């Protein structure tokens, strides 16, 4: 966020010094300002990078899922009276995108659960303010199985209560990696396959470290069931804070294919121009 | 006045206003940017 060095009177030149030409075999980029290649005037720079640190870049509010669940008769087998979502950027581009300008980061994270319903259909009477719970389950924490079993009692997992219509939920984490900083890149696998070993054995998806890395939100409506069905979403706002990042990379070109670097289509992001058409 | 100037010396003299009345007085390199 710091300011920017003011631009310096710059007079005629007539020198062997040649800040113009360089050698880009070296790696390096030429620091040149205007005064090295025109007369320049003295000028009082005022602008700054305030806007453009990471975070700035990064904070703010990104959804990242849309978890559906339903407030209906457990015989109706068509709803969905509870739903777990994987906790991951990847499920969107957005965020991804952004944080995929880099190879490693560390931050805090604030996410914001912004719960919308609605009536299924309009002949079965109406129903009462709805009580959703968003259960954490770590990785190895039982995962809820039914809407209303035993896990629910949510005794060490941390959960929210949200009462539908006030404003959106809101909790904080801080940086939970296992590793000194979050890898948006992994090259590299799960297991290393041993000789003799057979087939079946010791294959791992490449680029996934662990099958289960940051755990899940289990999410249900915590209401028994009115006559009519309710549908409502939870789309989850993740902002990353106090960041950290590392290791530039040129950002994604084409679109994302699954949760690795894979792609498959949209391989022609360029248009046409012509080579001298303005 | 009188001027003596070494030539065993010889004295000159201005008889005339004007100047032009008097007699004559014989007394890498390689890499550049602009
Ligand atoms: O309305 C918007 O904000 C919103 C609308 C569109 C949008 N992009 S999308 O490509 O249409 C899209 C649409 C749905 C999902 N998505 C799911 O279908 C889902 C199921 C379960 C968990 C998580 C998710 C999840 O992300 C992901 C992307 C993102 C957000
Ligand atoms: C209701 C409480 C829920 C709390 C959830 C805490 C989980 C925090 C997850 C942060 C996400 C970090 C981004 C992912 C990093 C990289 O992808 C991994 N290192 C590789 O999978």
């Amino acid at each position: 966020a710091n300011n920017l060095p003011d631009t310096q009177s710059s007079g005629p030149a007539h020198s062997k010094e040649t800040p113009a030409l360089t050698a880009v075999e070296t790696g390096a980029t030429n620091p040149l300002v205007p005064s090295d290649t025109v007369q320049t005037r003295h000028v009082i720079q005022k602008r700054t990078r305030s806007e453009s640190t990471v975070e700035s870049f990064f904070a703010r509010g990104a959804c990242v899922a849309i978890i559906e669940v339903d407030n209906d008769a457990p015989t109706k087998r068509a709803s969905k009276l509870f739903s777990v979502w994987k906790i991951t950027y990847k499920d969107t581009v957005q965020l991804r995108r952004k944080l995929e300008f880099f190879t490693y980061s560390r931050f805090d994270m604030e996410f914001t659960f912004v719960v919308t319903s609605n009536y299924t259909d309009a002949n079965n009477g109406h129903a009462l303010n709805q009580v959703y719970q968003i259960m954490y389950i770590p990785p190895g924490a039982p995962i809820p199985g039914k809407w209303n079993d035993y896990t629910w009692q949510t005794s060490s997992n941390p959960s929210v209560f949200y009462t539908y219509g006030a404003p959106p939920a809101r909790i904080s984490v801080p940086y939970v990696g296992i590793a000194n900083a979050y890898s948006h890149f992994y090259d590299g696998f799960a297991k290393v396959p041993l000789a003799g070993q057979a087939s079946t054995e010791g294959d791992s998806l490449y680029g996934a470290a662990s099958l289960n890395d940051f755990g899940s939100l289990a999410v249900r409506v915590v209401n028994d069931h009115n006559p009519t069905k309710l549908t409502s979403k939870i789309r989850v706002y993740m902002k990353p804070k106090h960041v950290r990042v590392w290791c530039p990379r040129p950002p994604r070109a084409v679109p994302y294919y699954g949760p690795g670097v894979d792609y498959k289509d949209g391989l022609a992001p360029l248009p046409e121009k012509g080579l001298t058409t303005y | 006045g009188a001027q003596v100037s070494s030539q065993i010396n010889y004295t000159t003299i201005n008889y005339y206003r004007d100047s032009a009345s008097n007699a004559a007085s014989k007394q890498s390199d390689r890499v550049m940017q602009l």
